RNA sequence: GGUAAAACAGCCUGUGGGUUGAUCCCACCCACAGGGCCCAUUGGGCGCUAGCACUCUGGUAUGAAACACGUACCUUUGUGCGCCUGUUUUACC
């Protein structure tokens, strides 16, 4: 029975300089045998802690790693901008290896509205028979936002997919663009495009609309 | 760092197809330590593939490449391999090879690793991207900024690099991740934020490159011409 | 009374009954009832700070070394040897 590795919290918000703890819970006895990685985005895992305690060679003080039993952790003592990443657990103490789901410490600030965009599809497009029309959720935090389509104010669902940005090196925001797809005879239906937003720093949704065919 | 890992062998295959990785070392010789695969499916963690120990060449795997996966090592050549059969699409990721350090010095951690490579596992046929403009208006402004973009449509696999005035135009860029249409096909968005006022004056150009079918397009983003 | 030798019983604790001696009376047996600790558990083992050898099960450390190989160990299973107690014998004093 392969040895699972319960990694834990999924996710951490930290402001520089703060104590961050990481939890990895073996189901069975690894004895010691339990590295953690650092992984930034593109970027291939370093290694950080070896053998549950052990300092890997070059690797800054304020990491540490603990065992408890079956339970280990790790420690950063005081946050530095550079230790912003994704950390994995591993036990290597019994084939097959098992890493554990990762968790991604990101950087704390205060309350950032999205300035919002609306794009209707370019002329170009059309012409070959779909009609995608863009909405931008620019540098905002916290990341959780949401984004509703309406198509002549009729809510519109499973014709969309967005993404996320990284968190800025600059100023620690988010961005996030949604794209509505549909064809040229269906967008050709209907006259008002919107895009209503929701988020923490908006006391209420703001809605980005265009005209079909307006300048 | 003189010691080094370096991947090659991935890119596009079709479901039930095969591929061999490579993984050469330099700096150091394999024959001495334990080497690994390790995967990483897009937007997703760490997953350990298989390993092969020194002086007997044992070898391991997960579950969940088992019967498909064999890994091997060449001393000669310094080179280990992963050699993948019967792929489907989940097994799509990056994959890494990793030393296993030495053990008096960190144990069974992995010391070193590659930079990894890309394996698509589709039935999508290379395809390079149609890009559009995402046009700026004065309409649409936050205060005094406005903001637009190159959408870079249906193209397969990843990745797409994309650069604004050919590098020249650096702040306020973003370059979303790219996504994984219904068609099998990826799509992005790669938007900037400027004055209003240079909208009349200044020029966007973005550009795309998109290497699997050796495409570059450049794209004149203006605004609308009633505008 | 003691000495020596080959045996037999002993995880721990009851409750009956038998054995075989007149009664008695322990030892053995039998049944029953429980209560622990361990193992590789449709089951099996456990008298032992008196342990040893080999053998297995599972482990540790180390040689550029998780397995295999070498080195130095631990543990478990089984077997043999040793040991303790109790009882019965045989040779001898």
């Amino acid at each position: 029975s392969d040895i699972q590795m319960t990694q834990s919290p999924s996710s951490l918000s930290a402001s520089v300089g703060d104590r961050v703890t990481i939890t990895c819970r073996a189901s069975q006895s690894v004895s010691s045998a339990v590295a953690w990685y650092q992984q930034k985005p593109g970027k291939a895992p370093k290694l950080l802690i070896y053998s549950a305690s052990s300092l890997y060679s070059g690797v800054p003080s304020r990491f540490s790693g603990s065992r408890s039993g079956t339970d280990f952790t790790l420690t950063i003592s005081s946050l530095q901008p550079e230790d912003f990443a994704t950390y994995y657990c591993q036990q290597s103490y019994s084939f097959p290896s098992t890493f554990g789901q990762g968790t991604k410490v990101e950087i704390k600030r205060t309350v950032a509205a999205p300035s919002v965009f609306i794009f209707p599809p370019s002329d170009e497009q059309l012409k070959s028979g779909t009609a995608s029309v863009v909405c931008l959720l620019n540098n905002f935090y916290p990341r959780e936002a949401k984004v509703q389509w309406k198509v002549d104010n009729a809510l519109q669902s499973g014709n969309s997919q967005e993404s996320v940005t990284e968190q800025d090196s600059k100023d620690s925001t988010y961005s996030l663009s949604s794209t509505l797809t549909l064809s040229k005879a269906d967008y050709e239906k209907h006259k008002v495009y919107a895009c209503e937003v929701t988020h923490q720093g908006l006391s209420s949704p703001v809605t980005k609309s265009f005209n079909r065919g307006e300048c | 760092s003189e010691v080094q890992l370096v991947e090659s062998g991935g890119g596009l295959v079709q479901p039930g197809g095969s591929l061999r990785l490579s993984c050469a070392a330099s700096g150091f010789y394999i024959s001495y330590s334990s080497i690994h695969w390790v995967r990483q499916a897009p937007g997703k963690g760490l997953e350990w593939v298989a390993s092969i120990s020194p002086y007997s060449g044992s070898t391991y795997y997960a579950d969940s490449v088992k019967g498909r996966f064999t890994i091997s090592a060449d001393t000669s050549k310094n080179t280990a391999y992963l050699q993948m059969n019967s792929l489907r699409a989940e097994d799509t990721a990056v994959y890494y090879c990793a030393r296993q350090g030495y053990r008096r010095r960190s144990g069974r951690g992995f010391d070193y690793w590659g930079q990894g490579t890309l394996v698509t596992v589709s039935s999508a046929s290379t395809k390079g991207p149609s890009v559009f403009p995402l046009a700026p208006s004065s309409k649409s402004t936050s205060g005094g900024t406005a903001a637009l973009g190159c959408l870079v449509k249906d193209y397969f696999p990843e990745p797409v690099t994309v650069s604004w005035n050919s590098g020249a135009l650096t702040s306020g860029v973003h370059t979303f991740p790219a996504v994984l249409q219904s068609s099998g096909l990826y799509s992005l968005s790669s938007v900037v934020t400027v004055p209003s006022s240079s909208l009349g004056t200044q020029t966007y150009i973005c550009n795309v490159n998109h290497k699997p079918s050796n495409t570059k397009v450049d794209k004149k983003v203006e605004p609308k011409s009633c505008d």
